[PDB]
């Protein structure tokens, strides 16, 4: 012409996204990205990550010794998972402070046990039951010692155990809980029974406690589990005139990244670094709604289920 | 908009614009022509990319936790339990809300000023040779051909050059 | 003329509001709003939410069946309120884990009590102390049935009772504790009692601990409570040779919204989805300063009393 | 705040117009008159109204919860108890005054944007017709009647139709 | 910043001036110099000044809390005094990492706009007897002696006085 | 020249430092400064605060009345610095919920101790043993007070100390586990002993543990520590037929600003308002990367060990 003329602009798309600001609820705009992880993978996945996979065992069953938590016996892992359908199996017990005894352990990580040379002096060792069924016949936890009487006696013991390694030890034992006053005098002379376990720091004595319960394959004894742990330098004690439950040994103890979750999902082939029950989680987005319990790299969990970031201008198609 | 550039003095965005985010349309005595502006369209994408790391950082490895579902009625402790992760979660997603909402609000009007600074910018080196139309958009008053065009995007419009042309051009009238 | 002269400008108003930005401590706009509640309404508000007013009785007693929580013997509720003059006026006794016991019952939101058939063969029910009174004669806690000897013989009681249900039964029982042992032999013929209380998966035993005690409303022995949860399922068994104060029967442990609340302001015909200590609480402001304990759709507590959201502009009245 | 427009190149308010937020003030052929523009009116309210809710979720129900006074001295979990709480309060606390804070920073400066995208609508209208008199006014160089500026407010002001007459206005001078 | 002054449309910054943050550089008839607008470099410092106590509070007095180091193992109520612990920890790294990112943000905006509100106050009063140049720099059409920039400064020209003359030198052209 | 060249600028300074916006990761302005306070003074310091350095005493054994506290007796304190090298030299023991009691004593900030006339008749005081040394001589813990028999009978005690002061006082005492029967019937003619110390509102029986322990300081005994907190208005009855450790008197509780605190750092003439484990540090920060634990006028512990925060505009140099 005899003049010109120019235009500024920016530009829009077809598949505009609403996204909040602080102006408005709802606003358009070129592109956005979602914040907020709601799928997870649905299976938990065996890398990066060991998982070991309780199937019928609960983690106490395992690091006891139940005759069907045996396959166990020498794992470890990153993330042990308690299935539900899980039970025990052998001679039924209780645990004071159970949460606690299942975080220590499973921090630790592992199960593996070392044998010791305990001497039970005066006393029948090894003693088996019918609930806790190895092969055919009678067993026991492998990892504790039910003592018995002697032909006519059950002295006292006091069997000493110094601890010179440089680590923690974790000695796991328990009482036992016979079903009358028939039985307390039966398998451990003593009308009354004790065990008085202690180091050079602390101590614990648990008295028995005579009384019927109802029936768990077939028994109404009951034993109580006490754990102890001993230091380096120090040195575990056991003084007992019946009704111990003894120690084979003991669990070492670490400081790890290993913990434990309860999930009925299936472990299943595949890369991922957080799990959850659900099953493992895409790592990428900062934020999470599956679920409040994780283990490994994840995402922050929070109530909302979306949150879109803008990532594009205000979006103006043509009116 | 703050500045009412987008969605305001510019009506509408070009859905027809594949090369930047920001550019210009024109026509002059060689028809009409298209191009896009690099500077502000890197200025505006720069400042978006990894927008959210500069605030929440790279994810932390967590590992063994409280115990956030329980089996069993038991008091106090397993109460606390709860408080404790309820709290985190309230506390958590508040700070998320709170976030997207003023980061997306900085988007919004970072991308404004660009589309603005943009037209500041081109307006400045027009000086009288040219006349804001109230359109996102200008009258030069003299012939600016397709070389002539590119002087302006790439900022090195002398003026001086087309000012007694402006001037005819512009003032043909009293009454 | 020929010259028009347009003019823009803003509001103004006769007094506005200091507020607060990042940019200034103090700064005048044309209207603010408080975003923190102060002020209380001076009584807690019956609608909304079922209060119940515990009055002289604190919940455990409600739940326990002193004599005077008679009246809310048949009660539940949403938030029970515990007047701080409130008092026991029953047996003296207390509970191991006190805290607890509360919270459970304050959170099933009942003490409906259902009625078992247990039976005490060999041994004399309903035992009664001067210290509840029902009326003028002696009585005894509504929920539980002292067992003292018959004839002349305490004989071990063992008595089980299956939960088929499909819900958590909770039973309150307890053991008491003689002062001399002149009282120890002639309640219980044996010189030494027990109670083993237990099910298939845990089980607790306590033994009466002989001795004088602080006199309350005469009485120098005292009586310490258990509770016990029983799964659906599970059973019960209660097993014991002297010093048992069994269950009559079992409450209802729920899920819900329940809770208990301490506080001496008093209640009044009035409509509110928020309870403090200080009485009910308006709900429209995010934020609130008048007491960290609450219930309800209930506002943020922060520690500061009053902060101010601007809803309109800078005022500007004539420089 | 920041464009300079509210207490900054308009030296003050209107306490004489209720009719809205921003509006006009034009002396002309007959005699003068006052006005408001609810386009930039509504435009400010629209973001002020619900401004908190973008942010602050509506209140949640919270039931039995823990305690958070004692009696007693229990030592352990009484502390834990308490830590917790406070922990809580003082996260809240400062939630809440930083969420004030900026969110009026904002309310600040969404207003005062819009009296400037105010100014620069009205001025694009009238092009080379009138003069920024740096009062946040305008010096129009031809007849406006009351008509005339009613279109500069619709937005349907042509300003080439009196351009003609603005330049002999304008240029009488040397 | 987002108005496009500093590091935009203005090259840079002047380290010759010491006198103020903002200020102005003048080249006449009796030749250069400096000079400092102590008023805007006045508005600024304000806001910066006590910038970060008007969202923190004043630092608090904390005394017997829970313990965070532990020379045993013990479990579920070490776990727990733990994650409260860890919990608060990365809410409150959170929060400052947040808090000096939008401080900032802040500070640069409000500086770049300070420029900005001079720029346009200096122009708004010169009104048809200068040109914006491009650089933040204006080219004015007449002789302006100190005493003259000295009333452009303090906010006391008159563009009315100097109209005439401006026009001539302006409309030399055709 | 009929013109005139008007130019506005910034200022610009000659080393701009690097900060974070929400725009770009690092840009440069005038001027920064520090939030995280990253450096200890390497010193606590004893000005502002009364702190008390226990040297070779744990805050536990300062009161119980271990020999080499002996100089603490009268103490009191803002806060305690526990040196990790410190020690018992007494009776060996220990505390059941330990912490607790630590927490308790560490609040209170003092071990002040008011002594009390109980009449202790028919047993033999203020035994002695050979771990617990004053000077030479055998000694035991100063504010506990060891009963054993007199002649050749032990009878049950049954002492009565009413509380009418208007303030919570606290009472220590402890029960003695002998290392075996042959011990405990000597000392305490008993062969099984006990300990109830009641009030009014609450009771706690303990019966001992007979058995062998390691040696520390030539003994296989222990004793283990319990408290009484007895309210105003309310009374503390001791009831034990054997193996009492009674206390001589109370503590007086203060709800007070007093802690303790694990540091082996020096104690200097310095001021401060804030304290770690590392030493005194600065107190004008909003921020601190020093440590976790904190007492006093105290900055918010972070992760990150640096924040720049802006005080100042973009530095522009000469391109
Ligand atoms: C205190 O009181 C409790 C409860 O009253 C008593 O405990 C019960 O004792 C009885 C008798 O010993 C137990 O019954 C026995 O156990 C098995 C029954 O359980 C099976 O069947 C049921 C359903 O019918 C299933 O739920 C369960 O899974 C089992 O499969 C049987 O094995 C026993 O029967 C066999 O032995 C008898 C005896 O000779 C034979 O005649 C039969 O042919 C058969 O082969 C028997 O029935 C009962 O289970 C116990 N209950 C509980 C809850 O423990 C204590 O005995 C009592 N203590 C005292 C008095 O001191
Ligand atoms: C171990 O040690 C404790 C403490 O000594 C003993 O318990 C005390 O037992 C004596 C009796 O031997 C109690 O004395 C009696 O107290 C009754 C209650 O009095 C209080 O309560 C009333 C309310 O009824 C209030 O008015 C007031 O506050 C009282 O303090 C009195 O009613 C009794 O009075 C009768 O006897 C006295 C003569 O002694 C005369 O006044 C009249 O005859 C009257 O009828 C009597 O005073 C004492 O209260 C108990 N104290 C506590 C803390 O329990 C244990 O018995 C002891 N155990 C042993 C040795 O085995
Ligand atoms: C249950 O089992 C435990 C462990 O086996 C027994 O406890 C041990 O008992 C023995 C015998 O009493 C103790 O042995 C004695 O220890 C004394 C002190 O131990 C020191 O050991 C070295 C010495 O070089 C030091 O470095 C260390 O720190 C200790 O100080 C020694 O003094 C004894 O030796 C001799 O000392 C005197 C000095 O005058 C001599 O005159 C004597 O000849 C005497 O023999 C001796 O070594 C042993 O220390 C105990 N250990 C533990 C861990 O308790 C229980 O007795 C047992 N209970 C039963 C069976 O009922
Ligand atoms: C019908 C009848 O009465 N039959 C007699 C048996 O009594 C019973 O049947 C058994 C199978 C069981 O279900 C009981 O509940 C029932 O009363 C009796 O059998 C013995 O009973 C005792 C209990 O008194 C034990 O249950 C015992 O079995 C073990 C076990 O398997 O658990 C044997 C095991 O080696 C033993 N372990 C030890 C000593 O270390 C345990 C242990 O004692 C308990 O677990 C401790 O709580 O018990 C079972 O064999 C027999 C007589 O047997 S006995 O040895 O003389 O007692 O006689 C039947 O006629
Ligand atoms: C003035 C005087 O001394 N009178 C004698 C009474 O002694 C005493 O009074 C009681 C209340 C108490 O304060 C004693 O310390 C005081 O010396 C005596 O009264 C009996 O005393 C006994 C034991 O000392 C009980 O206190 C008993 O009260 C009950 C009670 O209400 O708690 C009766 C109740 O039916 C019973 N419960 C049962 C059997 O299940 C309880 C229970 O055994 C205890 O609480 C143990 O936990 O005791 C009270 O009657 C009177 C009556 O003597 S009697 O032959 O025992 O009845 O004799 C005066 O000489
Ligand atoms: C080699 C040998 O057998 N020597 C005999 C001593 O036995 C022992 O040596 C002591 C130091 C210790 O290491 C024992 O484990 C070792 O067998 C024995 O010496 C004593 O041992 C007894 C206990 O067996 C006591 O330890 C006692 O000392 C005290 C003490 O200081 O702790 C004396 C103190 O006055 C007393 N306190 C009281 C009564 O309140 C305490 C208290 O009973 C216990 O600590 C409670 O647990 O014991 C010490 O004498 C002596 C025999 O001494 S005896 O006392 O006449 O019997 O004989 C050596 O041949
Ligand atoms: C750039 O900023 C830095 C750091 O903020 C400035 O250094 C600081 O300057 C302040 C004054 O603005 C000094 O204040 C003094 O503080 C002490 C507190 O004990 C007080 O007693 C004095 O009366 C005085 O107010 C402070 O010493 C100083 N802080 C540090 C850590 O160096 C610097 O001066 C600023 N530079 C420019 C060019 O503005
Ligand atoms: C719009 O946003 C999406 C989602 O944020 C962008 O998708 C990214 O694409 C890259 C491939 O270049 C992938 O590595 C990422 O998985 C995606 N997400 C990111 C970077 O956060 C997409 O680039 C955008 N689309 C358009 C047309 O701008
Ligand atoms: C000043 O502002 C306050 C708060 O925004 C106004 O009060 C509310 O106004 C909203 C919006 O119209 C109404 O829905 C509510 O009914 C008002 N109440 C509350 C508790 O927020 C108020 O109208 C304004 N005051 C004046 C005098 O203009
Ligand atoms: C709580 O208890 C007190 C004292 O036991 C009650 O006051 C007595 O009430 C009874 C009737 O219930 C009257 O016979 C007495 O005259 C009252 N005595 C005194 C000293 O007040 C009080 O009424 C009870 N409160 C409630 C809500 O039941
Ligand atoms: C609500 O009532 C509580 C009691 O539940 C009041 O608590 C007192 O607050 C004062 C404030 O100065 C303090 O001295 C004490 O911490 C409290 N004393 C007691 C005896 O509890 C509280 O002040 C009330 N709050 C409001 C906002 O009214
Ligand atoms: C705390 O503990 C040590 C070890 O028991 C004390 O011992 C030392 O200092 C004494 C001076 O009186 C010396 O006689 C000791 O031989 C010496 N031992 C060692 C290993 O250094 C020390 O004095 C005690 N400190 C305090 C403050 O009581
Ligand atoms: C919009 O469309 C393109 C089409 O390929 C797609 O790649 C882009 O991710 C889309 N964005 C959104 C937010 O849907």
């Amino acid at each position: 012409n005899n003049t010109a003329t120019l235009c500024l602009g920016h530009h829009a798309v077809a598949n505009g996204t609403l996204v909040k600001t602080m102006s408005d609820d709802q606003i358009e705009v070129t592109n956005a990205t979602e914040l907020v992880q709601s799928i997870s993978m649905g299976k938990i996945c065996n890398k990066s990550y060991r998982i070991l996979d309780g199937r019928n065992c609960t983690l106490i069953d395992a690091m006891l010794g139940d005759p069907h938590c045996d396959a166990f016996q020498y794992e470890s892992w990153d993330l042990f998972i308690e299935r539900s359908n899980a039970f025990s199996n052998c001679y039924p017990y209780d645990i004071p402070d159970y949460a606690s005894l299942r975080s220590i352990v499973a921090s630790s990580g592992t199960v593996e046990f070392t044998a010791e040379g305990f001497t039970w002096t005066g006393v029948t060792q090894n003693g088996r039951s019918g609930a806790c069924k190895r092969g055919s016949a009678d067993s026991f936890f492998s990892r504790l010692n039910w003592l018995t009487k002697s032909g006519s006696s059950y002295p006292t013991l006091n069997v000493t155990m110094p601890n010179n390694k440089n680590f923690d030890k974790l000695y796991i034992w328990g009482i036992h809980h016979p079903s009358s006053n028939q039985e307390q005098t039966k398998l451990y002379i003593q009308e009354s029974g004790r065990v008085t376990v202690s180091t050079k720091r602390s101590q614990q004595t648990i008295i028995p406690n005579i009384g019927s319960r109802p029936l768990v394959r077939g028994q109404s004894g009951r034993i109580s589990i006490y754990w102890t742990i001993v230091k380096p330098g120090d040195i575990l004690m056991i003084n007992s005139n019946g009704n111990l439950v003894a120690p084979r040994g003991y669990f070492k103890l670490n400081t790890g990244k290993s913990s434990v979750m309860r999930s009925d999902v299936p472990i299943d082939i595949c890369v991922s670094e957080c799990i959850t029950p659900n099953g493992s989680i895409s790592n990428d987005k900062p934020f999470q709604n599956v679920n409040k319990v994780t283990y490994g790299k994840c995402p922050k969990y929070i109530r909302q289920n979306t949150l879109k970031l803008a990532t594009g201008m205000r979006n103006v198609p043509e009116k | 908009g703050i500045f009412g550039a987008i969605a305001g003095f510019i009506e509408n965005g070009w859905e027809g614009m594949v090369d930047g985010w920001y550019g210009f349309r024109y026509q002059n005595s060689e028809g009409t022509g298209q191009a896009a502006d690099l500077k502000s369209t890197q200025a505006a994408i720069d400042q978006i990319n990894g927008k959210l790391n500069r605030v929440i950082e790279r994810t932390n490895e967590k590992f063994h936790q409280i115990e956030k579902e329980f089996s069993e009625v038991e008091g106090r402790i397993q109460d606390l339990e709860k408080y404790v992760e309820d709290t985190k979660i309230d506390l958590w997603s508040y700070n998320a809300e709170l976030l997207v909402a003023l980061e997306n609000q900085h988007t919004i009007d970072l991308t404004d000023a660009e589309m603005n600074k943009l037209f500041e910018k081109t307006r400045r080196q027009l000086r009288e040779n040219a006349e804001d139309m109230g359109d996102g958009c200008f009258k030069i008053y003299h012939k600016c051909d397709n070389a002539c065009i590119e002087s302006i995007r790439t900022g090195t419009y002398d003026h001086y050059i087309y000012r007694d042309e402006a001037l005819n051009n512009r003032f043909q009238s009293g009454r």
